[PDB]
RNA sequence: ACUCGUGAGAGACUGCCGGGGUCAACUCGGAGGAAGGUGGGGAUGACGUCAAGUCAUCAUGCCCCUUAUGUCCAGGGCUUCACACAUGCUACAAUGGCCGGUACAAAGGGCUGCGAUGCCGUGAGGUGGAGCGAAUCCUUUCAAAGCCGGUCUCAGUUCGGAUCGGGGUCUGCAACUCGACCCCGUGAAGUCGGAGUCGCUAGUAAUCGCAGAUCAGCAACGCUGCGGUGAAUACGUUCCCG
């Protein structure tokens, strides 16, 4: 088995993206399990939004990191290199595991 | 006084994209440093030559570099002597290798970024600030298709000792309103006896787009 | 059959039909045993004494979150739908007497410059 | 108390005073550490920043670190 | 009657520590409803061509509440004076006002 | 909510063991903060106290020390220039209740039996007869009453 | 945020203690944060500029 | 009942009982008390003076009491007030000694207050 | 199949019925419905004010230093203390303390990091490395207040932990001035707090633990969040404040 674990910051270029992975695959031929969402990962980080004395009046910032699976089962060469061959989003990172 | 959220900042979840583009787990504190140090890189030459947006898209560490300007024929003068000059110097000062790409916007008179540019570069060359301002807009407003126009000054206008803010305006600019892809741009102009920060808002359309 | 998801404050629970004499079957543990406090014990059976099913009624529950109270109430809501998923009849005497209305009431956020959610720090002007 | 601290330099420095059964007035940096019984009865120095300090180190001084046999602030209130 | 006096920006010559004094003492006078009073100096309009503009605020616990008094004058004593002359006022009034 | 008018005040469930609204708001003024559980522990071992010593119901007991310190007028506040006016008004029900309920907590938390269950029993007993120290604030409220009958008019 | 501290606090210390994050866009020493390397002023106004991937403004 | 040197109460714990001593707390209460055999539960009307004796030798012989500690705490306190340290210093003018906050608090040494 | 996780979608509009409305807006009740009338909370600060704050985040006009007002290092200081204020935390006990047994969370964090079973300690921890770049492994299967039981009998106490002495562990080149934590002892003030004054209108107040950022370590009782248990009252605008 090989599979695909790709966290992005975008919803719906990671959305896409498992519909290029989705329909590459597909394509290719194989069994293939479809787009499993892993929750997040949020980092908040509280910024006192002044140069100088102002403790209160806060603005905090949020990171979201969605996450999302897709297992590949019984990998056959062909499927295998168009998985190297394009990735359009590219704001997407890719686990191989 | 006017605690007025950056809007380039307050809809960059909703409306208008981010500039830096990729994913990072713990290599996140290095592309910070190099896109810092690369838009001071870009900073100088290019704001001679009328730089409005400065998106760096990185792919795995190659890097794509791309500016949205007014005028291919500066950032490009001689082919690759004056591109591959900054993209050489891009190269050598990261640590990577840079695929510049160079374009062009539709209407200069459309972004604010370079309203603020053409205002500011006109502030600091001793013309008059309310012909500036009027100059700016009114053409803004028909040029492409703009339904906002907010202009604001500040600053020692005209060499005073008063640092006078003024406020000039067309049409509608609703800020509150999230679904307003609101153009934003401050450029600060450098006379003599200092310094006027410009402040263009500008309101394309209703149009989400979604 | 038909079960259910009762969800309180950061609490939920799942119940399922089951007709029987009285038995209430927790996680792994009896309705007296796992709620000691026998105020609770009328939280969750006064749907049961609405519609008075209380004894030719019996099912057994999972739950998860919340604290105690949180999944009291849980399974009075849980119970209370599943009323309706006994006879819809049942439905107008349950939604009369306050039920089938889960409470929407949870923790309020935190606001900054504060000490809780709505509570100033105590400040004495001169 | 895997190892205790020793001022290395001064651990030198001493080493050489009691070898040649020499006394004399020490102008010491160190505030760190009176680490052995060896810096029995040498006379330290001791550099609060702004000047130095004799004190002579007996046999009470064992497990006392070195910089506050002499102090650094100063107080009288009026 | 404890007397803490602050600067904001500025020096505190021994004539504003005797004036904050003697000002200040005047309420000592004929409040002794007072406890503690905190008085802190601010100094802007400086540095501008100009005069600048000091500003005096003073805070006071009277046995009881808390009052609070601000001033901006071109000059200090003249301020102290001024804002002396508002608190002896009020406080008689916080004296006044009552007595059936 | 006020200035609004009159706000919509949230519904009291009666008591599991007694079958009481006064004895569930026995127990919510019973609670000091955050043990809801254990005011109801003081509330029923102090009420079953109230049965061994009286062999009887003791809701019945506790309605009848709760009508025995319950006010009828209550005085305030009013200073019509410069003078400060007893001003006494009647008492609405749920007043009366909450006055009674309250006295009734504060006045077995001043008195000094071991435990509170104690003072509890003990004070629900002694307003029963009409000995303890919260009947003895029902005839001092009602004496500032009667006693400033007159400022009463202003009807306020 | 001088020069001589801003560069200073780049080299190699000569003990691992000495080494502190100081903020790299201005060189404001306190107050920086390890995942961005910035300091609070810098992350608000690059944050708001959207030079940073994808932190936004936050409400929950 | 008596032991060490600390008159006993009337109706206390021996865990408690022990406590009084200077040189004992709750856990060298927990520890002689199981060491020697003596019920923790046990009052001291009820205290038995073989018990006493047992206790007694235990406590005098494998850890110290109200003279060793008195003589000890105060000979280590005048130990480090006679060579000069900075602790030396704090015993000196009546300030904390660890070092800390001595601008608002640490008004358990400097004691009751006179107002200036 | 049930959750749950995250994608798309439906759903609250005075839409439906009764009354007031100038037959207008809108308001009082009812039904359906998970929710009823801006359902709850956020993010969102108009034109301007206050010469408010910041030339120490940064940028900067002008003036000043350039053999120092630059810069490199050791040591010291920013932690001093007769005081006065301010925000917090622990309390003054029986709705409590201490010992034993037992049940329920939410969110988070992790590479030269998080580090399990096991073994050595009384305990901080030591030895060791399972396993994890993590809905998986680790933070124990996660809590504490809760419940069941025993003891304490109102006392300056089995309340309270400040202070001080001895003895340690860990981090670090280095814990003296100046770290935290653990063990033994020590055992002070304090009996609900004058004038006053502050917060809060429902999952709120009150109380109970948990995580995080900064960080080798920590002055964290702070800050930002997460959930647990969970009240009282609002007759009403005369009075104080805006």
């Amino acid at each position: 088995k090989i599979r695909i674990r790709l966290k992005a910051y975008d919803h719906e270029a990671i959305d896409a993206s498992a519909r290029k992975i989705v329909e590459t695959v597909t394509r290719t031929g194989a069994s293939v399990v479809g787009p499993v969402p892993l929750p997040t990962e949020k980092n908040v980080y509280c910024v006192i939004r002044s140069p100088h004395k102002y403790k209160d009046s806060r603005e905090h910032f949020e990171m979201r990191t969605h996450k999302r699976l897709i297992d590949i089962l019984d990998p056959t060469p062909k499927t295998v290199d168009a998985l190297m061959r394009i990735d359009l989003p590219a704001s997407v990172d890719v686990n191989i595991q | 006084m006017g605690q007025k959220i950056n809007p380039h900042g307050f809809r960059l979840g909703i409306t208008t994209e981010w500039k830096s583009r990729w994913y990072a787990d713990k290599q996140y504190k290095d592309y910070v440093k190099e896109d810092v140090a690369i838009r001071k890189l870009l900073a100088t030459g290019l704001e001679r030559a009328g730089i409005a947006d400065v998106e760096i898209e990185r792919t795995r560490d190659r890097v794509r570099v791309d500016i949205h300007t007014a005028r291919p024929g500066i950032v490009i003068g001689r082919r690759g002597t004056e591109a591959d000059r900054i993209r050489a110097d891009l190269e050598k000062l990261t640590g990577k290798q840079v695929q510049l790409n160079i374009l062009e916007v539709k209407n200069p008179e459309s972004q604010a970024q370079l309203v603020a540019q053409g205002v500011a570069e006109q502030l600091s060359n001793r013309v008059a600030f309310r012909r500036a301002m009027r100059k700016a807009i009114q053409s803004a407003m028909r040029q492409p298709n703009v339904k906002g126009i907010r202009v604001q000054c500040s600053g020692r206008l005209g060499g005073a000792e008063m640092s006078r803010s003024e406020f000039y305006r067309e049409g509608r600019v609703p800020l509150h309103t999230l679904r307003a892809d609101i153009d934003y741009g401050l450029y600060e102009a450098k006379t003599t006896f200092g310094r006027i920060g410009v402040k263009v808002w500008i309101y394309k359309g209703d149009i989400v787009g979604g | 059959p038909i079960q259910t998801v009762g969800r309180r404050k950061e609490a939920v629970v799942r119940v399922r039909l089951v007709p029987g004499t009285g038995q209430f079957n927790l996680d792994g543990r009896t309705l007296e045993n796992y709620f000691p406090n026998k105020v609770h014990q009328q939280l969750i059976k006064a749907p049961l004494v609405t519609v008075d099913r209380v004894d030719q009624f019996d099912i057994y529950a999972h739950l998860d979150g919340g604290g105690p109270s949180g999944q009291a109430g849980a399974l009075r809501l849980a119970i209370a739908r599943a009323l309706i998923l006994v006879q819809p009849e049942d439905r107008p005497a349950l939604k009369k007497a306050g039920f089938l209305t889960r409470d929407p009431r949870a923790i309020e956020r935190k606001k900054y410059g504060l000490k809780k959610a709505r509570k100033a720090p105590q400040y004495s002007k001169r | 108390k895997k190892g205790p601290f020793v001022d290395d330099h001064l651990l030198k420095k001493v080493d050489v005073q009691n070898e040649k059964n020499t006394k004399q007035v020490i102008k010491t940096w160190s505030r760190r550490s009176t680490i052995i019984p060896d810096f029995i009865g040498h006379t330290f120095a001791v550099h609060d920043g702004r000047k130095h300090v004799p004190v002579f180190v007996t046999e009470a001084m064992v497990g006392h670190k070195l910089g506050e046999f002499a102090p650094t602030r100063t107080f009288k209130g009026h | 009657a404890e007397v803490v006096v602050k600067g904001r920006n500025v020096e505190v010559p021994d004539h504003f520590r005797t004036y904050v004094s003697e000002k200040l003492s005047r309420l000592e006078r004929f409040d002794k409803t007072i406890y503690l009073f905190d008085v802190e100096l601010d100094h802007e309009r400086n540095r501008r061509q100009r005069k600048n503009c000091q500003h005096v605020e003073i805070t006071a616990r009277g046995r009881g509440p808390v009052v609070r008094g601000e001033a901006c004058a071109d000059s200090f004593y003249t301020a102290f004076e001024s804002a002396v002359q508002k608190l002896e006022g009020r406080l008689r009034r916080a004296k006044d006002r009552r007595k059936i | 909510m006020p200035r609004k008018g009159p706000a919509p005040k949230r519904p009291l469930v009666n008591d599991p063991v007694y079958g009481s609204q006064l004895v569930t708001q026995l127990v919510n003024k019973v609670l000091l903060e955050g043990k809801k559980s254990l005011a109801e522990r003081i509330v029923y071992g102090a009420l079953e106290q109230a049965r061994e010593k009286t062999g009887t119901d003791p809701v019945v007991t506790l309605k009848r020390a709760l009508d025995n310190v319950k006010p009828a007028l209550e005085v305030r506040s009013r200073r019509v220039g410069g003078a400060t006016y007893q001003v006494p008004v009647e008492v609405r029900p749920d007043r009366s209740t909450t006055l009674a309920l309250r006295w009734l907590v504060n006045f077995s938390r001043q008195r000094r039996e071991k435990t509170m269950v104690e003072r509890l029993a003990n004070e629900i007993l002694d307003a029963s007869n009409g000995l303890g120290a919260s009947v003895k604030r029902r005839e001092d409220t009602h004496k500032m009453a009667e006693a400033n009958r007159a400022f009463a008019h202003y009807r306020w | 945020a001088k020069k001589a501290l801003v560069h200073k606090a780049n080299k190699k210390p000569k003990f691992a203690v000495r080494a502190y994050t100081r903020c790299n866009k201005c060189g404001r020493p306190h107050s920086v944060y390890r995942k961005f390397g910035l300091c609070r002023i810098c992350l608000r106004e690059m944050a708001h500029a959207g030079e940073l991937p994808g932190v936004q403004k936050s409400s929950w | 009942a008596r032991l060490v040197g600390v008159d006993l109460p009337r109706d206390k714990r021996m865990e408690i009982a022990l406590t009084y001593i200077y040189g004992i707390g709750r856990t060298r209460s927990n520890e002689i008390l199981a060491a020697t055999g003596i019920d923790k539960n046990m009052r001291t009307k009820d205290l038995t003076d073989d018990q006493v004796t047992v206790l007694r030798d235990y406590i005098e012989g494998n850890l110290k009491v109200e003279g060793d500690l008195r003589r000890e705490v105060q000979a280590d306190i005048r130990r480090k007030i006679e060579i000069g340290c900075y602790q030396g210093l704090r015993h000196r003018r009546g300030l904390p000694v660890r070092g800390q906050r001595t601008k608002t608090n640490a008004r358990t040494r400097k004691g009751p207050k006179r107002t200036i």
